[PDB]
């Protein structure tokens, strides 16, 4: 990371934040973060224990994408730029052959290895566009965003369905209104990959070659 | 509906504050529209 | 306007009590595979059979209405179904669904007391089309109340081919988006995300990133990453602030951290644009002779009119540079072109696919070769019979065989051009490149049926035709959506004749666009 | 203007522009369903005796289709000269050849 | 509070009116937001 | 009036929703605030 | 700064390098205004910001701040300059760039 301090305090930590997925919060008043994790034994929840309201939505088309392009500083370019860019054929042929690019700057990120496995997290996630809504009796008190829920409703046939708490809402009363993001396991989960050294280019300039 | 657009231009000025009050929750304001 | 048949006008005129069935016929979503279901329903309080398709009644409950204006819009739509049907329910909440595009068609059908349904599409002798387009998303809301009645709805919501406003689907010079490059078992792949499946052959801009920092070493640190921008005046509006708009107006571009520079451009009519280098090599023996590889723009182009080195073109503007500076023929009054330079006479003609032209500046040999981006061009014979010699110095360096450059490097679909530049004492560096240049053919109908599809056309109907209905950039719209009896009509009045002046007033008419300046050039609207 | 070069032709449109911006009115309302088929850039005249109109005349801006068939409507007024362009004179006098980069000869 | 989101969405062209003669009055409007 | 100020300011984001759908569906949005 | 001027080239006598060339980009910015706006260079005539002073972590390559220069009396061709470059203590410089050319070879 390099910071210019001249920016304002709120949109240089907002931009440090994106760079990791990382979000903070002050419910239960301590300043705590947490990060997007797949767990292994989320909180239990049924739809009997709300308050019944329930609702879902679904923004597949803007959001979907199925092939991606990412921008970075490496120093095996000098500092000048790298553009990392692949597609996926799985993806490609569950929609309907229609090709969509998502565009992506890294700011803070030089390992390019590092940087095309962190993009790969974002194409496999933006599979999953299903969010949720819905309303909690006090008991189920201290949750944060970022804790993950299975969430089990057999109408729907949801079976431990996964989903990480995304906004929370206390109240006097004790009532808590939540909503849920979708994810998949697979989201957190990377494929190999190939040597890049093959392209180190050195980027020398303002000199005169001797006799 | 047309009572309600009459209504609303009636009282456009709030609908301006709450807007900014939503904005400035999150950081923003219509005001660099006004320079822009 | 579409004509409605006139018995259906008279029929509705007369009768006071009026049925009317709406009937959908829907891609099912989550098709795993490519071929995909259809299911059929309809509002009407039956069933209803038409083509002889049943189309199933009760699961609609409301459609919304649709707008259109004069701007541009998604025209989006909704409509909704029970949230009680089980199997729709299902039919959302699969995991493995997508329906990314899914296509929905929404007829709208008069029913007569015989319960048949009433001809009004004089096209088709039937129903009408209420609307038509894509799934975009969905919901569902189920409210339960603590006591009495809860509900329980589905949505689904619709909207044209445009309803990703932020769509990109430009082509840009990196092998891996070209060939459609993906990662297996430890290896690098071409696959399906080529925009055409020959692309894959294609092994075309895999120099390209490091040809740029080669080629900054034969220029003067004024430019050696600069680049000069595209499309300067882009489109005022009312949105703008005059100050903003002019101020935002820019010349250049640094392409050292700015990719946007190197998509390429598409062009209609005449029109003078920048080089993009994908290629800069020196033969071994001669360091003097510099090779360099300009890709300018896109599909086959009615052909190269002019070059400017620097900002000096190689034929004379008038009499006056003929004066100031060695050239050949004049732009002004009679349209030469660079024809000339090859047949030593006045020509008009466009360059020709493949040709060598030597303009000799005075200064040592620039060389030539034109390839005007057809498809089934093959990789330019003269590189070919280099690097099959291993005759380049940095594949030599390398170690590279002819692998270097052969027949793969096809570059389809793409104009390019081969410079052979001479460096000496009176030309230290190499200049600056840019072309004027006569753009995409386009196909041209008329109104017996025939389809010319052989140059380029001035019409901005015919032009947002193609750019509309070009896939591999471009909005990738079938062309049997549009109406072409009407598209007809309409060239028809933007072809009208002006009077207002006279051709002789405007010398340049060749380089305006003209391919005579005696036949009538004269219509309100030309586009370059 | 972005993609017109014809000096005489962006001329003449400008002068389309011109004319048209005298006519502001715009007037809504609503249609029965025996109308249907009209879209944008559609011609109407328009007859109310109470306001003088006669045969006034107006293009179609805005549609809104719907279920039951009611059609909203919005028109924009314009003239006919607003098609018509006068006449206009050579402008060749002034091809300014901006010459650069480029040193005399002895 | 719901039954005011979905009114206000199926409203939604007023506010937006509203906000533009708003804006207006000082001698702004959202346009810039569709050139920008 | 007032009671109306008090209301919206109580409810402000259904109204910043319904804003970002119809500039949404001319194809804009407020998040270029955000990042101006 | 005005003193350090009367040593360069016309090119650079108030020309500085920019920091942090690629912030982060989001869907709140079109992909051309994003790259259009991601600039190489400054001016620190008529600005400011120039001259706050950076904070990093991990590794990253950054213009100095000139903040004193002079030449020794005797033999003016002897030049003293300080620049400052971050905040805190830093774990230590691992390298120079004079232009673009680097004292250990690439």
């Amino acid at each position: 990371t390099i910071l210019d301090t001249s920016e304002s305090v709120f949109k240089n930590v907002q931009g440090l934040l994106e760079s990791y997925g990382g979000a903070i919060n002050n419910l239960s008043g301590q300043y705590r973060v947490t990060v997007e994790k797949y767990s292994n034994t989320p909180l239990e929840i049924n739809f009997l224990d709300t308050y019944g309201d329930l609702e879902l939505s679904d923004t597949t088309g803007r959001n979907k994408f199925n092939s991606v392009q990412a921008s970075i500083v490496d120093p095996a370019l000098s500092w000048k730029t790298n553009s990392i860019t692949f597609y996926n054929s799985n993806y490609k042929e569950q929609d309907k052959n229609l090709d969509k690019k998502l565009q992506l700057s890294f700011a803070n990120i030089t390992n390019y290895y590092t940087a095309r496995s962190f993009a790969d997290r974002e194409l496999k996630k933006s599979r999953y566009s299903r969010t949720l809504s819905f309303s909690l009796p006090y008991q189920f008190i201290g949750i944060e965003p970022n804790d993950a829920i299975a969430f089990t409703y057999d109408r729907y046939g949801w079976d431990r369905k996964y989903f990480l708490v995304d906004e929370v809402e206390n109240s006097r009363e004790g009532k808590i209104n939540v909503t849920l993001q979708e994810y998949g396991e697979d989201v957190f989960i990377n494929s190999g990959q190939v040597d890049n050294s093959g392209n180190d280019i050195p980027d020398i300039s303002n000199n005169v070659l001797p006799p | 509906a047309a009572s309600f657009r009459e209504f609303a231009s009636s009282n456009s000025g709030a609908l301006r504050d709450a807007v900014e009050l939503a904005l400035n929750e999150n950081g923003a304001s219509l005001k660099t529209l006004g320079n822009s | 306007m579409k004509q409605i048949l006139d018995s259906a006008r008279n029929y509705l005129k007369n009768n006071s009590r009026i049925k009317t069935a709406s009937l959908i016929s829907l891609e099912l979503p989550g098709s795993t595979g490519t071929s995909t279901a259809f299911i059929y329903l309809t509002d009407y309080f039956r069933d209803v059979i038409y083509n002889g398709i049943l189309y199933q009644a009760g699961k609609v409950k409301s459609i919304s209405p649709h707008k259109q204006n004069r701007d541009l819009s998604i025209g989006s739509l909704s409509f909704t179904i029970t949230g009680t049907a089980q199997d729709e329910v299902l039919k959302l909440v699969q995991n493995g669904v997508s329906f990314l595009d899914r296509t929905v068609s929404i007829h709208q059908a008069i029913i007569t007391e015989d319960g048949s349904i009433l001809p009004v599409d004089p096209d088709t002798n039937g129903p009408l089309l209420y609307f038509r387009g894509r799934i975009t998303g969905g919901g569902i809301k189920d409210n339960i109340s603590t006591s009495g009645v809860g509900t329980s709805t589905i949505t689904w919501n619709c909207s044209n081919q445009f309803y990703d406003f932020d769509r990109v689907n430009g082509r840009y010079t990196d092998d891996a988006s070209h060939r459609g490059l993906e990662v297996v078992a430890g290896q690098l792949l071409p696959s399906n995300g080529a925009k055409r499946l020959e692309y894959q052959e294609d092994y075309g801009f895999f120099h390209a990133n490091k040809s740029i920092s080669i080629l900054a070493k034969y220029q003067v640190q004024e430019e050696r990453y600069k680049l000069k921008s595209k499309k300067k005046l882009f489109g005022l509006s009312r949105s703008y602030s005059l100050k903003k708009y002019y101020e935002t107006v820019t010349k250049e571009v640094d392409i050292d951290f700015n990719l946007a520079a190197k998509y390429i451009p598409v062009v209609y009519g005449v029109q003078k644009i920048p080089g993009i280098p994908i290629f800069a090599d020196t033969e071994l023996h001669n360091p003097n002779i510099v090779y360099v590889v300009y890709a300018f723009a896109e599909g086959e182009i009615d052909g190269f009119l002019d070059f400017s080195f620097g900002d000096n073109p190689m034929i004379c503007v008038d009499a006056n540079d003929s004066s100031a500076r060695t050239c050949f023929g004049t732009k002004k009054i009679v349209g030469d072109t660079m024809q000339r330079i090859a047949s030593g006479i006045s020509s008009s003609s466009p360059s020709v696919h493949g040709q060598e032209y030597r303009y000799n500046d005075g200064n040592g040999d620039i060389r030539i070769w034109t390839y005007h981006g057809k498809s089934n061009q093959t990789a330019s014979d003269v590189l070919v019979n280099i690097a099959r010699n291993r005759g380049f110095y940095l594949q030599n360096m390398n170690g590279n065989g002819p692998e270097y450059w052969d027949a793969r490097y096809k570059l389809l679909d793409t104009a390019y051009a081969v410079v052979r530049f001479t460096i000496n004492e009176n030309r230290t560096e190499i200049p600056e490149v840019s072309a004027e240049i006569q753009g995409k053919k386009v196909k041209v109908y008329h109104s017996d049926g025939r389809v010319t599809a052989n140059s380029t056309s001035l019409n901005g109907i015919w032009q947002t035709l193609d750019y509309l209905t070009s896939d591999r950039y471009g909005a990738n719209i079938t062309i049997d959506q549009f109406p072409l009896q009407q598209l007809i009509q309409e060239a028809a009045i933007l072809d009208i004749i002006d009077e207002s002046y006279q051709v002789s007033w405007q010398p340049y008419w060749r380089y305006v666009g003209w391919t005579n300046p005696l036949a009538e050039n004269r219509q309100i609207v030309q586009m370059n």
